């Protein structure tokens, strides 16, 4: 079973970080692995329209957070139920297209066909599934995460004391400029540019 | 809401008055499912989009 | 590893810190009799539990047990949360599991 | 309160400078050691070293104009750096600013929030200390575990005030709750028999007792059951405590008591997140002071205050109140600018079959025909895109305003300003010292503040990228 | 009597006769010298006691059931 | 507590004359948050893996400069005990 | 004012039911000087209701057992 | 003519994609690395120390929001 | 052993671990005792 030199049996090691991940000969295998779909395309359509109607009718009551609080739905995922089902049932009542004849993007052409296929293997799910406030969990989640972009290093070099080291200069926030709209009307709409470093302000 | 303190004199218990709202709700529903201007009158009605 | 090996230093890799230099001593898990516990608990002077450290510290050897909890039904659970998580569980425990079927409609 | 266009653009100006703003963290340097592991002049120079460096943490720094280049040079090249610069920090013209405005202008604060719904009652929030402190209310709710028996917290500083004779009454209730629960049981085990022919409290569990003399305040304390946060996910934690905040109100209400004390419910013990319980607490007794579930409603508790001793957890209170305010009371109901005057210049339109006739097309998918691949880069980026740089630094869309729905006027309280960062990276170690502080000024031989005629440079906020 | 050793984040022993003082030494602490933070095995027993003579009917059983555990 | 009396000085690292063991850490502290955190005496109240004012007093107490300044000191206050 | 298209209307029923007044409950003085008043708070109160809710009378768990009933309806007519 | 938009991301190239997988979920992730290297008391109860490198600014969790509350809240 | 709970599990304030550690949760012991 290997050997190591040291003892530190958990899942936060260089060996177990991206587990399951190819390491040698077997990266050129042609892998198959889960397909991705929205949350808001993955629940079934018939908990979309009681979303929709219990948002569309009491916005207060039913508010974002308490309806993705009781279908463990995200506000997001939540916020685009209620606007695509919206939408749909505008174009039905209205009688401009139906469900088949609206113009789209072929990336959504292929996700419809995505969830097509995924309900007719697995079924819609029933409730959501999602965390209303995700975790400060360790986890790959691209090249980007796997360094300290500020210090410009991906190896912490320190030396073994039993005693306090001197600490390690902080980074600054970046002072950039925005811009904070201060009026707006139908006809004009007039924001201030802000400058973070001008000392004097009045 | 309307009516409160003014009928509540009757109203003197909890699953009773459940189950007089049970009997009411069949009621209203049974009855859905059977197929002048004076503002301090009762017979205002407006029809606003009621037909066929 | 080669590099801290050599020198006596930490190189610690930052989605992985400690991986190489920790070590959980050997002198944590050194197992004792139940005479030799006593003798140890008499001659050891004790120490009052502090709840801040001493917190979540109730457990003992495991053994392996199949467990369920995303089904379990209790009062604050929605109704339709009870549903879908009923409808979850009968699938998932089902007998007709692991049938691999290519056809949708069978002969 | 602010009417100006200045005054509401100052405001959003000290909104950023609170965004940007981050207090200094002094922090202790270690000794150097006084046997010497080197040689005698490494040691004379690590000794100078460390008090230079804890004099650089502890000690700001001024502006450029203060300092002439070569000055600014020589000191880069013989001290350490500063850990504060004068960019870092916002001003006292800032400070100032904000105290006129009134923003940020004797250990309580006291009520820092009310909504009022006339003819049903009132949610206060207020910082003040429950039992040290302790204008009126009839019952306090008191959090505890389900077994009752808590090891620390606010429940636990509650019995112990209380004192054996609380600790028994409490005790004696929860007794015959559970001698309830048991005979209940059995009958259902029983009737369960028939028509073939657990263990503990559960969350929202009320139980009231006299205060014997704890909160002098209330003359009753009721202990409600409440949930963890561990358990499952993050959405199970608080559909817990939603479901507890419900039931616990509704009870008190049929109880009958009018007037109720409430500390931040989920917090401490039971390690909840103040922000997200926060929301829940108040939406919960908007919603048990609405009556909302019953068709029979039973107006009994009319004032509820959330009472807090932390400062922040407070503010995170009044927060959840305001936000409420937004959803329920119509007059403080806010909508995007642009839907707001779309929707006041609504017009009702009549489209015919033969308008809708180049609204549809001969293709079911739209992509996109070109590729977006430039073929001359420095070409494009004088033609298409230098032209319409007027400025180097980048700036996103702004937030939209929000204007309140009733009358029109900007809302009070608008969203945050959205900066932007090149490739999501928000710190420098070493920021540079800039003069634009106070821009196109200079300081002359005589200490004054001077004007300066000179070409900007149009690059100079993009030296470096931010 | 009432010892506040300090092995570190320093803690004090209650006996119920002394809650008193102890609550209002550690209000003093936390009004003058605020982040010293002080914990104390203060009342988890002595609130197991009262329940248990509350209890007593089934405070049997539980002891029994308690006893059988440990030996088990 | 019966015999000698200590010099009130002592007060700062010694409270007490006591001979006693005084834990120590096993590890080594990092200056890094990562690193710090995996320590086992990481504590999440206030994200450091020792107590800094505690620290602060066992470095003081183990340094030569200020044993050696105050030995002097007391040798020059012996010497002035010649004349008084 | 009408609420604009939404979930909860058009509503004829509910629309009619709050045109209709406060009618009456069907010494002296003070018999209906009680009524008038109870009456007036009870409008003011309606009023206040209208105001702040959209919805009520009704239980979340309610509307639950009614999603959950439909849709077992269509899963056995599957 | 309206003056077009300028992403301060894309200024220049607007990448898109022009290989397979044309259509591959791309999630938007923005480093957030580490504001702080000091020790960062627990905000009320909650930790807020760091723990993890890989945290994504996109996607904030519930203790950095809750710091960034506490910021817009401070005194000044 | 809280220590290394944690780092096999994080958890606390704020937190949502599988409480395998708390003293009011049930674990599969070999050697039954009491669950303190």
């Amino acid at each position: 079973v290997d050997f190591s030199q040291n003892r530190f049996p958990v899942l936060n090691t260089a060996e177990n970080f991206r587990y399951w991940k190819d390491r040698g000969l077997d990266r050129l295998l042609p892998r198959v692995f889960p397909l991705k779909l929205p949350a808001h395309r993955r629940v079934d359509p018939l908990l979309r329209e009681y979303i929709f109607f219990l948002h569309s009718m009491d916005p207060a009551r039913f508010s974002i957070r308490k309806l993705g609080e009781r279908y463990g739905l995200k506000e997001r995922t939540v916020e685009l139920i209620c606007r695509e089902f919206s939408v749909a049932e505008f174009l039905r009542r209205t009688e401009l297209a139906t469900p088949y004849t609206r113009r789209v993007s072929r990336e959504k052409a292929v996700l419809r066909m995505k969830e097509a296929l995924f309900s007719l293997k697995l079924g819609y799910d029933q409730l959501g599934d999602e965390d209303l406030d995700e975790q400060e969990e360790h986890e790959f989640r691209g090249f980007r995460s796997t360094q300290d972009w500020i210090q410009r290093q991906n190896i912490e070099v320190e030396m073994m004391s039993a005693f306090p080291l001197p600490a390690k200069r902080n980074p600054l926030p970046k002072r950039v400029d925005v811009d904070v709209t201060v009026h707006n009307t139908s006809k004009l709409k007039v924001m201030n540019w802000i400058d973070p470093n001008d000392k004097v302000v009045f | 809401e309307r009516f409160l303190f003014l009928d509540e004199e009757r109203s003197k218990r909890r699953e009773e008055r459940e189950e007089e709202q049970a009997r009411l709700e069949e009621e209203l529903v049974t009855l859905l499912q059977r197929q002048t201007k004076d503002r301090t009158s009762f017979d205002i009605w407006e029809f606003d989009g009621v037909g066929a | 590893r080669t590099l801290a090996n050599a020198t006596g230093q930490k190189y610690d890799l930052l989605v992985a810190p400690g991986e190489h230099w920790m070590h959980w001593p050997d002198r944590w898990f050194r197992p004792i009799s139940t005479e030799y516990a006593r003798m140890l608990e008499r001659i050891k002077k004790k120490r009052p539990p502090s709840y801040r450290r001493g917190f979540r510290a109730a457990i003992d050897e495991v053994i392996p047990e199949e467990i369920r909890p995303e089904f379990t039904p209790y009062t604050w659970k929605s109704p339709l949360q009870k549903w879908a998580e009923e409808l979850k569980r009968k699938r998932l425990t089902s007998h007709n599991v692991y049938e691999t079927e290519v056809f949708l409609h069978p002969p | 309160k602010l009417r100006l266009h200045q005054e509401r653009a100052s405001r959003g100006h000290i909104e950023y400078l609170r965004q940007l703003e981050r207090p200094p963290t002094p922090s202790p340097f270690p000794l150097p050691p006084s046997p010497s592991p080197s040689s005698p002049a490494s040691a004379a120079a690590a000794k100078a070293a460390a008090f230079a460096e804890q004099a650089a943490a502890q000690t700001p720094e001024p502006s450029v104009l203060v300092r002439s280049a070569e000055e600014w040079i020589k000191r880069d090249f013989f001290f350490p750096l500063s850990h504060q610069p004068d960019t870092a920090t916002a001003g006292e013209a800032a400070r100032a600013l904000e105290r006129e405005l009134g923003l940020s202008r004797p250990q309580y604060g006291g009520l820092l929030q009310q909504i009022e719904l006339p003819g049903f009652g009132e949610i206060n929030v207020v910082h003040g200390d429950l039992l040290s402190g302790s204008l009126a209310a009839d019952a306090m709710l008191v959090p505890v575990p389900p077994n009752f028996l808590p090891y620390r917290g606010f429940g636990l500083e509650v019995l112990e005030r209380g004192g054996p004779a609380l600790q028994k009454a409490a005790f004696v209730e929860v007794k015959r709750k559970l001698q309830q629960r048991e005979v209940a049981r059995d009958l259902l085990s029983g009737q369960a028999g028939r028509e073939e022919g657990e263990g503990g409290l559960d969350p929202g569990d009320l139980l009231l007792t006299p205060t014997f003399g704890v909160c002098p305040r209330v003359s009753l304390l009721a202990f409600l059951v409440t949930p963890y946060y561990w358990q499952g996910n993050s959405t199970e934690a608080a559909r817990r405590l939603r479901f507890t905040m419900r039931r616990a109100l509704d009870d008190l209400n049929r109880q009958g008591p009018g007037s109720l004390l409430l500390p931040f419910v989920g917090i401490g013990l039971y390690g909840y997140e103040p922000r997200g319980a926060a929301e829940i607490l108040v939406e919960s007794a908007v919603e048990q002071l609405l009556q909302v579930d019953a068709v029979d409603p039973n107006y009994m508790l009319r004032k509820i205050t959330f009472v807090d001793r932390d400062a922040t957890n407070a503010a995170l209170l009044a927060e959840a109140a305001q936000a409420a305010k937004r959803a329920w009371l119509p007059e403080h109901q806010v909508v995007p600018a642009p839907v707001y005057w779309s929707q006041k210049q609504r017009r009702l339109l009549d489209v015919t079959d033969g308008m809708l006739m180049f609204c549809r097309k001969h293709t079911r998918l739209s992509f996109k025909k070109h590729h977006g691949v430039i073929r001359r880069q420095k070409t494009h980026y004088f033609s298409n895109v230098r032209p319409f740089l007027w400025r180097s630094s980048r700036v996103l869309e702004p937030p939209p305003l929000l204007l309140y729905r009733h009358s029109g006027k900007p809302a009070d309280w608008q969203l945050p300003a959205r900066p932007f960062y090149r490739q999501g990276v928000s710190g420098l170690l070493f920021p540079p010292r800039l003069r634009r502080g106070f821009p196109s000024m200079r300081v002359n031989s005589k200490g004054q503040f001077v004007g300066v005629n000179k070409m900007p440079y149009i690059a100079e906020k993009a030296q470096p990228r931010l | 009597x009432x010892x506040x050793x300090x092995x570190x984040x320093x803690x004090x022993x209650x006996x119920x006769x002394x809650x008193x003082x102890x609550x209002x030494x550690x209000x003093x602490x936390x009004x003058x010298x605020x982040x010293x933070x002080x914990x104390x095995x203060x009342x988890x027993r002595h609130l197991v006691r009262l329940g248990x003579x509350x209890x007593x009917x089934x405070x049997x059983x539980x002891x029994x059931x308690x006893x059988x555990x440990x030996x088990x | 507590r019966a015999g000698p009396h200590i010099s009130p000085s002592c007060a700062y690292f010694f409270p007490t004359p006591e001979f006693t063991v005084t834990p120590r850490t096993f590890f080594p502290l990092s200056a890094h948050p990562l690193i710090r955190r995996i320590h086992p005496d990481f504590d999440e109240e206030t994200g450091n893996d020792h107590n800094p004012y505690a620290m602060h007093k066992l470095q003081m107490q183990w340094n030569h400069s200020l044993f050696i300044q105050e030995r002097m000191q007391a040798l020059r206050h012996f010497r002035n005990v010649a004349n008084v | 004012q009408y609420p604009e298209p939404n979930a909860l209307w058009p509503n004829p029923l509910l629309h009619n039911h709050r045109l209709k007044p406060f009618l009456h409950p069907a010494e002296e003085a003070d018999a209906a000087a009680l009524e008038a008043k109870q009456l007036r708070m009870n409008k003011h109160r309606l009023e206040h209701l209208w105001k702040f809710a959209r919805s009520y009378g009704m239980s979340w768990d309610a509307l639950d057992e009614v999603y959950i009933r439909f849709v077992q309806l269509k899963r056995s007519r599957e | 003519r309206p003056i077009p938009r300028i992403f301060p991301w894309r200024m220049a190239h607007n990448p898109l994609p022009r290989r397979y997988p044309l259509y591959k979920h791309r999630t938007l992730f923005l480093p957030l690395s580490l504001p702080s290297y000091s020790p960062q008391p627990a905000i009320s109860g909650v930790a807020v120390a760091p723990l993890t490198i890989t945290t994504n600014a996109a996607q904030l969790p519930r203790t950095a929001l809750l710091q960034s509350a506490v910021r817009q809240l401070r005194p000044l | 052993t809280q220590y290394i709970l944690n780092q096999l599990d994080p958890g606390g304030a704020g937190r949502n671990c599988s409480g395998i550690g708390r003293p009011d949760v049930r674990l599969p012991l070999a050697k039954p005792a009491a669950p303190s």
